[PDB]
């Protein structure tokens, strides 16, 4: 399964994503065997697209949160007047 | 040469010392004693007011009041006398030669620290000072940098979570329930036995019975059934008159008011649910380390059996996957002051003192900017 | 009373 | 014959009436009160649960619980009391012969709507019912078939762009920040001047103080400087026990939390950025149609000055060639209900009720493929 | 306190 997408309004954002799928099947006549093949493909693409939708509903607080934090552990913007105070916890990790 | 002065200035009891020691120099109750009778032997020690220890021993003829009530300074003319007695009598050091580290409870009214700073500079003429949060110092003194501190002194209870040294102001929880509210509930429940303590002089005897006999129970209903089954929990206490009172069941009914404020006609939840909600208000990623460094501090948490009870309650509230550790230092009565001293001894902290010349620039409101 | 006050 | 009933029953307040009128018959605070103390006087009638306006009238002796939290029903056995009170005490009509139209905030769990229709069918025996999106009706109340509705109930917020009646389900932006969070933050900032409202009853005092005095300023920093430099933004309020409090800076700090959720401890975007993202999430050929017909709604948008402020923020966010125009009706509070009375009164809507027969032949899940 | 509670 392979996907690519690009959005270019005032900036470039691009999704590229590939998944391997593998399984096995038990044969019958060609006709019913075909309906096994399609039922697998339907389940597989439905699960892959489901996984993607859940992933975009989860990245902001997990993956995209990893690189940078939407807000600090304080849950409030930095107070640039107080800036020396943010040292003192890490001073006590050396103390 | 010079060293900073660390004064806890907590509600009910006052502690003070020099920055850089492992123990507070002087601890004295924050009581202002005034004579309520009229002396008849003039010239034999007549003083308009007695403060500190002299207001404890002479309580038989004094009316005693607390300058700080629920963490808020209600009488500034009495806070001034308490501070004067702290500086000039217990430590016997002038204020104009040392920095002063005051401590404040979270979510305290705006004018509190403002008037604190104003009095520190305009009356005592201190060179430098600071106003630190009473709770954050306990985690410093505990020897950690992540966890939630449960600070329940005499006037205010508060749970504050701190991660990596940075506090989380959005998840600070405060509860007006405190040790003086337990004293008052004991003064009520003791009447069922036939005892009457209503006088401010006798509130001190009630406080002494509390911190000597009362103890938190692990299963309140089971201990109630134990007391109702056979009298084996009663203890005899002797008042300063020599009467032999006997409190039995009333041992754990007083500390239990911490976990069920409905006993005091209050709507809020107990200390365990308070800590639980404060933790679940913290960022999800850090919660894993929070549940492991839940630290008790302050006086009122020194109850016999409070550790096991807190652990049981918080682990029955929190999921089973989480590791619940109620770390209880065996000296948590002074942890706030120990942490204040540790913080004041830091060279990095030598730039965080609000200086006098800085105070002259923007008035007392400057305290709102520098202090976190 | 028993402790405090007479009654 | 029979006339269809409309019941909003959103967070904070339940508004219900008969379809065909231009105002809801009954508006009452959707709370449930439990007596906090045990009665001592008999022969005067005692209830175990006061519901609706009776609870708010007697809030001094009750613990008040809101059956809905953040738009998701949290305690169904109180929601059934709410609905029973609505049907029998305010509207005064048996539900077993009146079709009912309910509302739901978008993006709410499927189990919520499922349990809602199951209760409405099996407990109250209504002949048929329907469930519409709470924000879509408010765009019908303004007569606009197209436009972006920003609904901000007391407890939930949602921006929905609707074109030609078919609302776009890919641009419906949810927001948990609403009136109740603004009440909590108002309590927390009132603490700054020394006013501590903490009980469940006093939340209604602070709620009223917000509904009356608070207002959103155009420029936050300029108004902050003004409120700091002089006393002309001071307003006095009279609590229901006679005390007179005074609030200054807190008047606009509280509602501004809608535009900068950082103030409240929320990582999400403000309501202006939320509306702009809801307009940007749809096509570029209808983005302009959405800009000119931005409709406000819900109680939390009744603040004085929110229209001009929202307009400024959006025109600063949007390009300079799009014409911004904030449509703020004068009766936003009931806009969702009014739009309902229209929809139910349509002569083409009566072929869309989920009939009880249709319910039993298809189970509750049929609500997930009949209501859009 | 000034409002609600004594202190
Ligand atoms: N073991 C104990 N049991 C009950 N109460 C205690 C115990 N130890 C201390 N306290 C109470 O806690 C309070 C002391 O806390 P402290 O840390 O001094 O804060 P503060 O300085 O505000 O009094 C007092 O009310 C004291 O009686
Ligand atoms: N001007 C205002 N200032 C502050 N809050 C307001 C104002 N107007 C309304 N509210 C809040 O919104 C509520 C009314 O909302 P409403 O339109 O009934 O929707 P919901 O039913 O979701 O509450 C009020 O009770 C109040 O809490
Ligand atoms: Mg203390
Ligand atoms: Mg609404």
């Amino acid at each position: 399964l392979k996907i690519q997408v690009h959005y270019y309004e005032d900036g470039n954002v691009q999704l590229v994503s590939h998944k391997d799928v593998q399984d096995s099947v038990t044969v019958s006549n060609e006709v019913q065997t075909t309906k096994e093949f399609i039922k697998i493909i339907e389940s597989a693409e439905n699960e892959y697209q489901t996984a993607i939708s859940e992933n975009y509903q989860t990245m902001s607080d997990t993956t995209f949160k990893a690189l940078r934090r939407q807000l600090p552990v304080t849950r409030t913007k930095i107070d640039w007047n107080k800036i020396l105070s943010y040292k003192i916890g890490k001073e006590m990790q050396n103390a | 040469d010079i060293a900073a002065l660390v004064v806890d200035n907590g509600s009910g009891m006052c502690k003070a010392g020099f920055a850089g020691d492992d123990a507070p120099r002087a601890v004295f109750p924050s009581i202002v004693g005034r004579p309520r009778h009229q002396g008849v032997m003039v010239g034999m020690g007549q003083k308009d007011s007695y403060v500190g220890d002299e207001a404890q021993s002479k309580r038989g003829i004094l009316t005693l009041k607390y300058p700080i009530e629920h963490g808020i300074v209600t009488n500034w003319d009495d806070m001034e006398k308490i501070w004067h007695h702290t500086f000039y009598n217990e430590l016997r050091v002038a204020p104009e030669e040392h920095p002063v580290l005051l401590t404040e409870a979270p979510l305290n009214p705006k004018a509190n620290r403002e008037k604190m700073t104003q009095i520190m500079f305009e009356t005592f003429n201190t060179p430098a000072m600071y106003v630190a949060i009473q709770a954050v110092l306990s985690l410093y003194a505990s020897g950690r940098t992540t966890g939630i501190v449960m600070d329940s002194g005499d006037g205010v209870t508060h749970t504050v979570p701190i991660y990596e040294g940075y506090a989380l102001p959005h998840a600070i929880l405060r509860l007006d329930l405190a040790g003086r509210d337990l004293t008052d509930y004991l003064m009520k429940i003791l009447t069922e036995r036939g005892y009457s303590f209503t006088t401010t002089a006798e509130r001190e005897i009630v406080r002494d019975i509390k911190e000597k006999l009362c103890y938190v129970a692990l299963d309140f209903e089971q201990e109630m059934a134990t007391a109702a089954s056979s009298s084996s929990l009663e203890k005899s206490y002797e008042l300063p008159d020599g009467q032999v009172i006997t409190i039995g069941n009333e041992r754990f009914r007083c500390p239990e008011a911490l976990f069920q404020p409905s006993f005091l006609g209050m709507e809020s939840c107990g200390i365990h649910e308070t800590t639980f909600n404060s933790i679940m208000k913290c960022d999800v990623d850090i919660r894993k380390d929070l549940y492991a460094n839940t630290v008790l501090s302050g006086g009122t948490t020194m109850y016999p059996g409070i550790a096991d009870r807190m652990q049981k309650e918080i682990t029955a509230l929190a999921p089973s996957t989480m590791k619940i550790k109620i770390i209880a230092p065996p000296e948590r009565k002074y942890s706030v002051w120990i942490g204040g001293s540790i913080l004041a001894s830091l060279s990095t902290f030598q730039q965080m003192w609000i200086s006098k010349q800085e105070y002259d620039e923007s008035g007392p409101s400057i305290v709102h900017r520098k202090c976190f | 009373w028993x402790a405090x006050c007479p009654a």
